[PDB]
RNA sequence: AUGGUGAA
RNA sequence: GUUCUUUGUAAAGUGCCUUCGAAGAGUCGAGUUGUUUGGAUGCAGCUCUAAGUGGGUGGUUCCAUCUAAAGCUAA
RNA sequence: GUUUGACCUCAAAUCAGGUAGGAGUACCCGCUGAAUAUCAAUAAGCGGAGGAAAAGAAACCAACCGGGAUUGCCUUAGUAACGCGAGUGAAGCGGCAAAAGCUCAAAUUUGAAAUCUGGUACCUUCGGUGCCCGAGUUGUAAUUUGGAGAGGG
């Protein structure tokens, strides 16, 4: 039961990974390669009114 | 099927005993044959005995009405450990000094904004 | 050498020693040892009928209430 | 060998206990006002930290009694002496601010 | 306390001297 | 109060008066059973300062223990085993000689309604106090356990076995430090 | 364990108790004003801030008056026994306002009350009656 | 080594 | 919130003045013998056995801190 | 009094009201305990409790411009220290979780043992009242537990 289960990750590296993931969403080609059917989105990144 | 307890509640001790004797005689007569009626009479016997026991227990409770130290049979069956673990009054008992201190400085309700 | 024991009936009641090696009869305490883990399991509570212990949990859930339903 | 798999469970239980205390102790802030303390062990004397409870002298200088102060949420420690005017003044000011900010409902 | 000293003196006179004290 | 006089008199243990009293009392007890019910304590000041009160519910027992598991602990265990329905609160020394040492133990009956309704003594009625001497919770038991504050009891401040378990365990968090 | 298997096999049935959800939900039970304004959707600290109250007096670890007016407004929401009154009247008639003379009355001042207590009681009686 | 079993 | 009761020259608190002002002995302690500690401490058989402006714990003339030998108490 | 009473002590009753064994046992407390240093206050054994147990509000930690119940975690720290050899191995301070203080002995209620257990009849029955019985004076209630506290104005 005392086998390692959780992996310690530097907070700075965690923030770097999150920032890179957020940035990757700005490229339609990269998003298309992810398998999402974003071929018909009017704009990327997709911005909608707060009323949603 | 069989006798109804709600009908037997109001029957007297002698009537209940007579009914029990009749049911026992019927069961003995049926045993010679060896037949769902046997089950019905057996259930009726148990119902009559239970009604008689219930009447006797309430009579015993009535004769011991209100007086201290009733028979242990009628006493609570909760558990051995709950007869100990001093009752609410004993636990709530507090010395006069502590009561005076509480009255003089009771715990107040307050909030900290202004 | 051994005979039926009233307390347990394990047929381990020594005739000459007049004692049961399994349950410890006639000793008040029931013979048991930590090293006998299998022996403890064979005689641990719950192996029998548990005529009374079964209903304790149910009675506690109701707060050991008494009386009858008000209909 | 003990593994703290319950760490998240322990935190959740502590949060639930705090919420229950708040529900029972809604009006009050769940905490007793503590005094400022200067530590021994010069390696740490520069650091000021909260203490157990205010001294009797500080409570008296604050215009209230220890018995009454406790019922209002002020921690009282009769074991600590006073040997610094600055700390005493800071504790008195903190107690005065607490008294000026607390609201007490009537017992009627 | 004067009362405590008086009680101690009274006890001293009542109890006399201990066997080891008597050696003096 | 007179109890101060009693304490002062008892301070001079080797006084010829206390010697006579002790040698008379030991001889008197030598003709009685090892454990027997005592009508009243022979050291009222000690019992009173130990929490004993002259009211229905308290019991005084005198027990004889062979000289040479302390003697007081043995006496407490014996009285608790014999007085299964009573709780041992405290005990004090009352006599000694070349062959035997005598101690007096005061017991409180939790079944008596007087104790149950006594706000200052109903605490002993809790089941957690059963057989205090058995777990060494009495004054003598705690003293023998080394329970105290300071460097002199660091290794036995609270639990000699507990510290060994604590220093033998391997604490591992979800995220290794 | 053996007992668990026996219970599972027994026809008595388990005494099921479902209370996991009730651990998260706690209803305020110490104030009527807070209950009306308290929102269970927010946390303890968030609810205290919304009400305008402090949930911690000491510097909390880790990173972080429209309602108090009602609490402030909430803040704005003994006699003498007949025998005591008769005793006071007797002394007042016998000595009037002469407190010093009243103090030495051996057969009316049964309890040797001080001049201050006597005058305070007499003033209370006069205010209550005349 | 600890605790038990039967065996004159 | 709602309703009946209080009372009795009853019980407490605040500031001042005044007169007083108790403290766990076969116990602490030393000796020795068994025992534990990586601590030299503590535990334990027994000879003796301490004082009340007294006693315990620590250092360069002593200065710093408490009042043991009783007990209860949720987190 | 060639008697009759106060107690104290000791026995008995198919006396009335009560409790004790044992079971379970992962955790708790105590005793004991192997295979001069090491496996070790482990394994096994015995006794005693609960949902937690123990401990707990210092004859404490420190030598500082001092901290102030107990308990658990990180840190202190694999350091001080020891057996200086293989090896064992702390604790204050610091941060965190949770915080609550109290009760007797001790000095006269003596202008009123004011205290309490039990029996009896009721009621609003985890208890209350009128009466009786007994315990208590070799001390049951209130007033004080060093933060002092007590009689008075
Ligand atoms: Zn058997």
């Amino acid at each position: 039961t005392w086998r390692k289960w959780n992996v310690k990750v530097n907070h700075n590296e965690k923030r770097y990974a999150t920032a890179s993931a957020i940035a990757a969403t700005a490229v339609a080609s990269l998003v298309l390669a992810r398998g999402h059917r974003v071929e018909k989105i009017p704009e990327i990144p997709l911005v909608v009114s707060t009323d949603l | 099927a069989g006798v109804k307890a709600y009908e037997l509640r109001t029957k007297s001790k002698e009537q209940l005993a007579s009914q029990l004797v009749d049911l026992k005689k019927e069961l003995a007569e049926l045993k010679v044959q060896k037949l769902p009626k046997i089950k019905t009479v057996r259930k009726s016997i148990a119902c009559v005995l239970t009604v008689i026991n219930e009447q006797q227990r309430e009579a015993v409770r009535q004769l011991y009405k209100g007086k201290k130290y009733q028979p242990k049979d009628l006493r609570a069956k909760k558990t051995r450990a709950l007869r100990r673990a001093l009752t609410k009054f004993e636990a709530s008992q507090v010395t006069e000094k502590q009561r005076k201190k509480q009255i003089a400085f009771p715990q107040r309700k307050y909030a900290i904004k202004a | 050498s051994h005979t039926l024991c009233n307390r347990c009936g394990r047929r381990s009641f020594h005739v000459q020693k007049k004692t049961c090696s399994s349950c410890g009869y006639p000793a008040a305490k029931t013979r048991s040892y930590n090293w006998g883990a299998k022996a403890k399991r064979r005689h641990t509570t719950g192996t029998g009928r548990m005529r009374y212990l079964k209903h304790v949990s149910r009675r506690f859930k109701n707060g050991f209430q008494t009386g009858s339903a008000s209909k | 060998v003990k593994v703290h798999f319950d760490q998240a469970g322990k935190k959740v239980s502590r949060r639930n206990a705090r919420a229950t205390r708040a529900a029972k102790i809604a009006p009050r802030p769940l905490d007793l006002l503590r005094p400022v303390v200067r530590a021994p062990t010069v390696k740490y004397n520069r650091k000021v930290r909260a203490g157990r409870g205010f001294t009797l002298a500080e409570v008296k200088a604050a215009g209230l009694t220890a018995a009454y102060a406790r019922t209002i949420g002020i921690a009282v420690d009769h074991r600590r002496q006073n040997r610094n005017q600055e700390i005493f003044d800071a504790n008195v000011q903190r107690l005065k601010e607490y008294q000026s900010k607390i609201i007490v409902f009537p017992r009627n | 306390s004067n009362r405590t000293k008086f009680v101690r003196s009274l006890v001293r006179e009542i109890a006399g001297l201990s066997p080891y004290e008597r050696r003096l | 109060g007179a109890y101060k006089y009693l304490e002062e008199l008892q301070r001079k243990k080797q006084s010829d008066v206390l010697r006579f009293l002790q040698r008379v009392r030991v001889w008197e007890y030598r003709q009685k059973n090892v454990i027997h019910r005592a009508a009243r304590p022979t050291r009222p000041d000690k019992a009173r300062r130990l929490g004993y009160k002259a009211k229905q519910g308290f019991v005084i027992y005198r027990v004889r223990v062979r000289r040479g598991r302390s003697l007081r602990a043995t006496a407490e265990e014996r009285v608790g085993r014999r007085a299964a329905n009573l709780r041992v609160l405290n005990s004090y020394w009352v006599n000694q000689d070349s062959t035997y040492k005598y101690f007096e133990v005061i017991l409180v009956d939790p079944q008596h309604k007087a104790i149950r309704r006594d706000a200052r003594y109903n605490w002993i009625c809790d089941p957690v106090h059963k057989h205090r001497e058995a777990r060494g919770l009495t004054a003598t038991g705690k003293k023998s356990r080394g329970i105290n504050k300071g460097h002199k009891f660091n290794n036995t401040k609270a639990g000699r076995r507990k510290t060994w378990k604590r220093q033998n365990t391997l604490s591992l968090w979800r995220y290794r430090k | 364990s053996v007992r668990k298997r026996k219970m599972n096999r027994s026809s008595v049935g388990k005494a099921t108790r479902r209370n996991k959800d009730k651990q998260r939900k706690i209803n305020i039970q110490s104030n009527p004003i807070i209950a009306a304004n308290w929102d269970y959707s927010l946390t303890m600290a968030q609810n205290y801030k919304k009400l305008g109250l402090r949930a911690k007096l000491q510097t909390p670890a880790g990173g972080k008056e429209t309602e108090v007016v009602k609490k402030l407004e909430e803040l704005a929401s003994r006699s003498q026994s007949e025998r005591e009154e008769e005793w006071l009247e007797k002394l007042y008639k016998k000595h009037g306002d002469d407190y010093k003379k009243m103090f030495f009355d051996k057969k009316l001042n049964i309890y040797q009350q001080s001049e201050g207590d006597l005058k305070r009681r007499l003033l209370r009686w006069k205010k209550r009656n005349g």
